[PDB]
């Protein structure tokens, strides 16, 4: 019988794999048939956590989806991932080297079991992000249809636009999103989000993803509401994020200094399957 | 003849491992595959004997350079790939069946010494992620290999 467990983070459901102490190989027909609910056991996407492929890395994951093909979004899964290999006791320490389809992280398992992630720098110049403006600036002006609007703009890694909402649920983000998200400004588009300030070190927000609207979790987005609020002077550099999703915590120290984003993994269940 | 009626014969292998939780990898002579040392035992001598002599003449530690944390409860045997199969020598040596010791390295690097042999059978080591064996270890072994890695972690993982 493979073991297997599922999880939760980022508001996914993997299925995750240990294929470092047991023997499986996992091609496109036996993910497919792992994906069918019936026939096997029903995911969002799966995760397998392999030996490492370099010596001064603790191990390798990569992500399938239910196609059978495999994922390489940066960061995905990287809580569960963490979390997983210290309940299963393939690892003991809190500071975990691992590479995936995407490079290589060093994920922290903090004393309360969350997974501390380093995102990178920010990123506010504007070719950089890639936005159509003569220079950086901590606020920036946009005509949308009728309305004008003040926004901020960061890449991390990809491009985000963030405007401060007076709330979250009293939000045009089914309007708003879309005309900001093809913008002329936005040549590669942008993920939009709508950041309601609670307190300097709490914010709620929604995010209207690059050409895909509202999803539960995206961290990265998170990680730029928070940037563009602390780069703004409007922020502590510790701020709690609520999403749909669940929460994030977000820190960053300002410019020169990597932004850091954590987040919790539920073990949802453990199980076994023939193949 | 240590050769056991099926045709395995038996042989010892060593995880070393440091304060760190690597483990010691060992480059075969004259080649680029990489293994964890293992050796035959000879007639009339135990596993640990064999083990502590294996790991004098290739590694080049001393009895007081480690100590044994852990050892495997039963054999794992594994198969040579048919193609490996000296099938003219008599008796014929199908696999090995193999005791495994884990073994901290209780002495600083310097006392490893892949040349106490003239006749070495490793020419240089470095230390790997302890899974990373289970992964670069040649194929016929890996299954031992797994099982092996899998007993020994608990131990290894509880060295803070
Ligand atoms: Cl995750
Ligand atoms: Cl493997």
């Amino acid at each position: 019988s493979m073991q297997f467990s599922k999880m939760h983070g980022l508001g996914n459901d993997f299925m995750v794999v240990d294929a470092v102490t047991q023997n499986v190989f996992f091609s496109p027909e036996l993910i497919r048939r792992l994906a069918d609910r019936h026939l096997g056991v029903g995911f969002d996407q799966l995760l397998v956590v392999e030996p490492p492929y370099d010596p001064e890395l603790d191990f390798h994951y990569r992500i399938f989806n239910a196609d059978g093909s495999e994922v390489a979004q940066c960061g995905n899964g990287a809580r569960c991932f963490a979390r997983f290999v210290r309940l299963k006791g393939l690892t003991n320490k809190r500071d975990i080297r691992v590479s995936t389809a995407n490079g290589r992280m060093v994920l922290t398992v903090t004393d309360d079991d969350l997974v501390r992630v380093n995102m990178g720098e920010p990123n506010f110049e504007p070719s950089a992000v890639p936005f159509r403006a003569n220079k950086a600036e901590k606020t920036y002006i946009m005509r949308a249809a009728e309305q004008t609007i003040l926004c901020g703009v960061v890449s991390m890694g990809n491009p985000h636009c963030v405007i401060q909402v007076d709330d979250v649920d009293t939000a045009a983000v089914e309007t708003l999103g879309p005309v900001l998200e093809s913008h002329e400004r936005f040549p590669e588009r942008a993920n939009i989000g709508f950041m309601q300030v609670v307190k300097r070190e709490h914010i709620r927000l929604r995010v209207y993803e690059r050409g895909a609207g509202e999803t539960q979790a995206c961290g990265s987005g998170a990680c730029a509401a928070v940037a563009v609020g602390i780069q703004q002077g409007l922020l502590a550099e510790e701020v709690r994020v609520e999403l749909p999703g669940g929460r994030l915590d977000i820190a960053w120290k300002g410019p020169g200094h990597p932004l850091y984003m954590t987040g919790p993994a539920v073990h949802v269940y453990d199980g076994f399957i023939h193949l | 003849s240590m050769i056991d009626d099926d045709g395995y014969r038996p042989n010892v292998g060593i995880v070393i491992c440091n304060r760190q939780g690597q483990v010691m990898w060992a480059r075969r002579f004259g080649q680029h595959s990489w293994q964890f040392p293992q050796g035959g035992i000879n007639p009339g001598e135990s596993a640990e004997q064999a083990m502590y002599r294996e790991l004098f003449e290739e590694v080049g530690l001393s009895r007081k350079d480690v100590r044994i944390l852990a050892s495997t409860r039963n054999w794992l045997r594994y198969k040579l790939p048919k193609r490996l199969v000296r099938w003219d020598t008599k008796p014929v040596c199908i696999g090995q069946k193999q005791k495994w010791f884990l073994l901290q390295l209780v002495s600083g690097d310097a006392e490893i010494n892949m040349q106490t042999s003239s006749t070495p059978e490793f020419d240089g080591w470095r230390w790997v992620s302890y899974w990373y064996p289970v992964r670069q270890v040649v194929s016929f072994k890996r299954d031992v290999y797994r099982r092996v890695m899998k007993e020994f972690a608990s131990v290894v993982m509880s060295l803070q």
